[PDB]
RNA sequence: UAAUUGCGAUAACGAACGAGACCUUAACCUACUAAAUAGUGGUGCUAGCAUUUGCUGGUUAUCCACUUCUUAGAGGGACUAUCGGUUUCAAGCCGAUGGAAGUUUGAGGCAAUAACAGGUCUGUGAUGCCCUUAGACGUUCUGGGCCGCACGCGCGCUACACUGACGGAGCCAGCGAGUCUAACCUUGGCCGAGAGGUCUUGGUAAUCUUGUGAAACUCCGUCGUGCUGGGGAUAGAGCAUUGUAAUUAUUGCUCUUCAACGAGGAAUUCCUAGUAAGCGCAAGUCAUCAGCUUGCGUUGAUUACGUCCCUGCCCUUUGUACACACC
């Protein structure tokens, strides 16, 4: 219940983010915008 | 101009130059030696004997044996002044003993609490 | 910007000549006006 | 603002993915999903979509199915249909598909791909690239090109044409990795 | 941008010796006229961070400065980064290793600003009077530099710019 | 009367088509719009909601090198309200209508 | 050209107070004393909450009921608003005061 | 009707008599005060044809103070010169405008001056923050 | 008023406090061992001290003492264990050390430093 | 010229990528499209002071209509625009008028071709190969640990105070963000010195919480340039608040302690205007935690003919062992 939250792609379990809930930036800097992203 | 112990200060308006009083600061000041009675706009070499005494009292009565004001089973609480490093002293004591990973740490010399001390 | 000819104007009637100036060291371009010594191109000036 | 974006960045792309893998065999080329009334309706467009649709019918319900329960919803709201592909030539994973499935299968990946240039390019398509970028068979590491078209991949806005895209290329030896691009539209719709 | 005006409105519109006033109330050659100086006097104030105050400041500053011995208080802050300007100094030379310096002009506005934001200094510099006046030493320092403008008296460095600039020249 | 607006104010039926492109769907602004300059209600309903934009920030390159360049996309969700009638006493097929897809459609018909 | 009405600036609350804590009578039984802060004082604070007409009324604990005096006086209703809104002796009690103070600078 | 920097102020205009009222106030008191003026130098400004009129005011309100200040400015005579004819002037309304604005900054338009842009850097916009790697 | 709040120190505190009776609790005061802030405790209680209970004890055996270990850097200064023997731990540790009332100080694990080795100065 | 940007030369001629253009943003406008309407301003009901009414204010009722204001769709708008100067052979440069805007509109995104063995198997259920197996380098669970402090180097935070600190008072910003559980965002009532506890409450677009308590800042008053009342390190006690857990360090509050530091060597950082600089808040971080960071508004400079030299880069020419190319 705290710092432990996976991220659906790649369970990196250190990177995760806020608005979404997937991440890390890992497979998001170019594996969203376009899923989408925009921008 | 010599009040609470060897404490002797002066020069310096009422209720802040008995904050030099070793123990006594900025709200002792006023609650304290506002509550005398004594108007606290008034300075340092002035002052009314019955104030200082009284001063003594409240910001030194009360502000011993009391805070409970001037008059009237105890517990209760109470302050220091220049019986301080004393009994500053005292409870770093009752620690040096027991032994604290804070507290053992007065003896050797580090850093009581948090202290990521490896720079400063 | 060397205070180029100092042609003044008679004798005493002038509260002082002008001068125009550029540079050589640094800059160059047309000039004249605020300077009432008394030296010359030998003297000089800065842009 | 919940879903909305969030819910794309949900099902959709998180669809993308099973709508990339166990589909292969056929060649996908990706995937466009709304909904009626709890009518959610998946449109995976195949470059092969035959069996690739219903191999007596059990492609569908059993992908489809599946990417029912999976993407855990539907019940009966969930509902996928196979169209046909474009002119291949474009949407990247096309020919990208094709390399990624051609110094696989076999080719000399010299001009192995030589060919998805001169076939892209040949479907009508002012031009593209497509380098492959590998451990060019035994040795260190490298890449090498292959274009003649147009298009610079400035600011057309989004390329406004240029449709290039990668994939993976896992091979015995290492990981090339191949990367095809389309000169798209010379203006058209 | 942001100052006031009357608070005397003693406008002497001559002293301005040498060049100047062709840019007494100037800036251009980069600003236009960025209100008749007292609107840098009163910038060349923001030495914290931020005007206002500054503006407070500067007007203190004036009724002060023309309270005390009146000379109609902005020719007195004319007449005061008037006579009170650099003239010539020296600057590098290159020609040799280890340098040397030589010495002229002096573009106008910056007579005006290399003596403006320099009056301002001399002003900040308080520690005399150290007192708790910031206008006072703004004026007197710059009324010294009126009275002033009678030797030194608080400027000086203007002098030394110039009673330099002759030697290594 | 004052408040940059408070939406809202919603009606008619409430129709508050919420999307997230613009002509290759708010096309279907216009369309539900003139769909009912015939015979329907009175529609005081073409409200823009304002342009909400969902940006993601996130420095660039996984790993160490670099300054960490930072890149900061984004998503923009846009979001209208149509106001066709109240309720009124001709509804049905009236309900529901278009189909552009990617905007996401509004029922509730008050009050 | 021009005027205040319960406007008129600061002073105009260097007053509500300057003639509350003055002319007491009183509510302001704050026991919260001495120990707080400051100064003289705290009418001023109430001729601030006081100030607090032209907004809540449509815009720590010594605060948490410096209101419980206002109400029981000078206006602060329970607002159905959810606040204070200037009672009975309203824009008024004030206004007045304001008038007072008003024709007070001269 | 007049916006200055991220502030904004609105403008009224219909005649009436004296006290005309920013905000909801009186263009005596304006608080912010030091350069208090520039807002009664507005109307005062109208040292050039008028010398106060007979007419309106309205309220501003946005970003932070000086900006405020600097908008009502602006507000008032971007609104003397109204249209006019019922404000500004039934002809030739130049009458103020061009004297108005013969010294003018606020009234003079709007400034093509608004904060935003940052960087990648440090504090951003431009100063980049400070590093010495070695 | 006219004071009360905070004045340097106290209370009867330190001084008068836990050691208010230094024969308190040799009557319990159990959860009253809580006389004292500022921490514990959002339940209540515990079980593992069965052993410093009937085991450190039940003999008596007058050459008081025993074994009594178990990490739990957890466990606060009881004071109702009054004096024994725990194995405060380090990790690779379970250091000993006395129960004695005298302190009802800090956490068990608290008084058996995991440093140990402040290194030279 | 910002540009291999153009002119100009000319055995070249004609041209594609790149730059540009276009995308996004930030500004102006329409008296186009309506919106509640910022209400521009009026209508009823209503409270207050005051001979029209100002001076106000609430408030649910019908009105309207349209600027303020607003939101955002669809277009317009700038093109170095005139005019003059002057390279004259023009691209341009420049000064003045003057536009919301001035020759590059401010800003950003995209960014060709080659190059580095640059850094990333500690971000992937990306992977070659090598290693590793019921005494496991797999994964778990318990505890420390990354925070250990003679000392070095760097990014910072706040300070040396009178443009100040200190108390009362005045005002007003933008990006933003948030729930089905449930400790999401949190208004209001009470209790609480304070932290906070709290009874309820609105709220998946501007609806409710934030602009209506941003701070720097303006005014009024106290301190007397004295390591004071600047500054607040370190420790003494206590009270609360996240979590199973806070001793090992934990977050805020309450008293007391009160040190360095009297403007900083040699170096060196960064920036030319809605900048710099100061001041602050939103968001990422998250149970709790910001001295970070991306942002965002708030006040609001001084500076220039610039090219001179030190540093970098470039373009030629010029020399050249090589050319896996001066590792």
């Amino acid at each position: 219940g705290k710092g432990s939250r996976q991220c659906r792609v790649c369970s990196s379990h250190t990177g995760l983010i806020r608005k979404y809930g997937l991440n890390i930036c890992r497979q998001c800097f170019r594996e969203k915008a376009n899923d989408i992203g925009f921008n | 101009l010599r009040l609470l112990n060897t404490n002797v200060d002066g020069n310096i308006k009422i209720v802040y130059a008995l904050t030099t009083i070793k123990g006594v600061g900025r709200r002792y000041s006023n609650l304290v030696c506002k509550k005398a009675d004594v108007d606290l706009h008034k300075r340092a070499g002035e002052l009314t004997q019955e104030e200082l005494e009284r001063i003594v009292q409240i910001m030194q009565n009360p502000t011993h044996y009391k805070i409970p004001a001037w008059f009237l089973d105890g517990k209760d609480y109470h302050t220091l002044a220049n019986n301080v490093e004393s009994k500053l002293r005292d409870d770093l004591e009752r620690l040096k003993k027991i032994r604290a990973h804070r507290g053992i740490r007065h003896f050797w010399g580090l850093r009581v609490r948090g202290q990521h001390t490896k720079t400063t | 910007v060397t205070l180029a000819k100092v042609i003044k104007v008679l004798g005493r009637t002038g509260s002082r000549g002008g001068v125009t100036q550029v540079r050589v060291e640094f800059l160059e371009d047309t000039s004249r006006t605020i300077v009432r010594n008394v030296k010359g191109p030998v003297r000089e000036n800065d842009i | 603002k919940k879903r909305k974006l969030v819910a794309d960045g949900v099902f959709y792309a998180e669809l993308n993915e099973f709508f990339t893998r166990e589909l292969a065999e056929e060649g996908y080329s990706g995937v466009e999903v709304r909904v009626t009334p709890t009518k959610t309706e998946v449109i995976i467009r195949a470059t092969r979509t035959q069996d690739v649709l219903g191999e007596n019918g059990r492609r569908i319900n059993e992908l489809t199915l599946l990417v029912q329960k999976r993407f855990k919803y539907a019940p009966g709201t969930i509902v996928l249909y196979a169209e046909r592909v474009q002119d291949r030539g474009l949407s990247a994973v096309a020919q990208a598909e094709s390399m990624k499935f051609k110094l696989l299968n076999g080719l000399a990946i010299r001009r192995a791909a030589y060919g998805v240039v001169r076939y892209v390019m040949e479907s009508g398509a002012k031009g593209c690239e497509v380098v492959v970028s590998g451990k060019l068979r035994a040795a260190r590491a490298k890449a090498m090109k292959f274009a003649d078209g147009f298009l610079i991949h400035s600011g057309q806005p989004v390329n406004d044409f240029i449709d290039t895209a990668t994939r993976h290329v896992l091979m015995r030896q290492g990981v090339l990795g191949i990367k095809v691009k389309i000169m798209r539209d010379p203006a058209k719709s | 941008e942001i100052k006031l005006f009357n608070k005397w409105s003693f406008e002497e519109v001559e002293v301005k010796d040498a060049s100047l006033v062709d840019y007494v109330q100037v800036r251009q050659p980069q600003c236009p006229i960025i209100e008749r100086l007292t609107n840098s006097l009163m910038m060349n104030g923001r030495n914290n961070g931020k005007k206002l105050k500054a503006v407070r400041i500067i007007k203190h500053t004036l009724d002060i400065i023309n309270v005390l011995t009146d000379q109609n208080p902005i020719q007195v802050v004319v007449d005061a980064i008037t006579n009170t300007g650099p003239r010539e100094d020296t600057t590098r030379v290159g020609g040799g290793g280890a340098a040397r310096r030589q010495a002229v002009d002096v573009s106008p506005l910056r007579r005006v600003n290399q003596a403006i934001a320099l009056l301002t200094i001399g002003a900040r510099e308080a520690a005399f009077r150290n007192i708790k006046t910031i206008a006072e030493t703004l004026a007197e320092e710059l009324i010294n530099a009126a009275k002033g403008s009678s030797t030194s008296y608080a400027i000086k460095k203007k002098d030394e710019l110039e009673r330099v600039a002759k030697s290594n020249r | 009367e004052e408040q940059e607006q408070q939406q809202q104010q919603i009606i008619k039926i409430r129709i508050t088509l919420t999307s997230t492109k613009v002509k290759q769907l708010e096309n279907v602004s216009s369309n539900i719009v003139k769909n009912a300059e015939q015979h329907n209600l009175v529609k005081k309903g073409p409200v823009r909601l304002p342009t909400k934009v969902l940006k993601i920030s996130t420095r660039k390159t996984p790993n160490g090198e670099g300054s960490k360049t930072w890149e900061t996309y984004e998503m923009r969700i846009h979001k209208r309200y149509i106001d066709l009638e109240a309720p009124v006493q001709i509804v049905k097929r009236i309900t529901q209508i278009t189909i552009e897809p990617g905007v996401d459609v509004e029922v509730v018909v008050a009050s | 050209m021009p005027g205040v009405s319960v406007r008129d600036v600061a002073a105009q609350d260097f007053i509500n107070a300057y003639a509350s804590f003055l002319q007491r009578q009183g509510k302001l039984e704050v026991p919260g004393y001495v120990d707080i802060v400051a100064e003289g004082w705290f009418y001023k604070r109430a001729a601030s909450v006081a100030r607090h007409i032209y907004m809540r009324k449509q815009v720590g604990s010594i605060n948490r009921k410096v209101l419980q005096a206002l109400e029981k006086i000078g206006i602060v209703e329970i607002s159905p608003k959810g606040g204070r809104r200037i009672s009975e002796n309203g824009q008024r009690d004030l206004d007045r005061i304001a008038a007072q103070t008003l024709e007070e600078d001269e | 009707f007049g916006k200055k920097k991220s502030a904004t102020a609105v403008a009224h205009v219909k005649a009436g008599k004296g006290l005309i009222k920013v905000n909801g106030s009186p263009i005596t008191l304006v608080e912010p005060e030091i350069l208090r003026f520039k807002v009664y130098e507005p109307l005062l400004l109208v040292g050039l044809d008028k010398f106060s009129n007979i007419d309106i005011r309205v309220r501003v309100t946005g970003g932070g103070h000086v900006s405020q200040v600097y908008a009502i400015r602006q507000a008032i005579a971007k609104g003397l010169v109204a249209y006019h004819q019922k404000y500004v002037d039934e002809q030739s309304k130049n009458e103020l405008k061009k004297a108005f604005t013969s010294y003018d900054r606020t009234l003079l338009i709007a400034d093509s001056r608004r904060p935003e842009p940052k960087k990648f850097g440090g504090k951003g916009a431009r100063s980049r923050f400070q590093k010495s790697y070695r | 008023k006219r004071v009360f709040k905070t004045h340097s120190y106290r209370g009867v505190d330190l001084e008068k406090l836990l050691e208010m009776s230094t024969e308190d609790f040799v009557k319990l005061a159990p959860a009253r061992v809580r006389r004292r802030f500022a921490r514990g405790m959002t339940s209540k209680p515990a079980g593992f001290m069965k052993k410093l209970r009937a085991a450190k004890l039940a003999a008596p055996e007058n050459e008081k003492p025993a074994p009594v270990r178990t990490h739990m850097r957890n466990m606060i200064i009881v004071p109702e264990m009054i004096g024994s023997v725990v194995g405060i731990y380090n990790g690779k540790a379970f250091n000993q050390v006395e129960i004695r009332p005298e302190m009802l100080g800090h956490y068990l694990g608290e008084f058996s430093i995991t440093y140990t080795p402040v290194r030279h100065g």
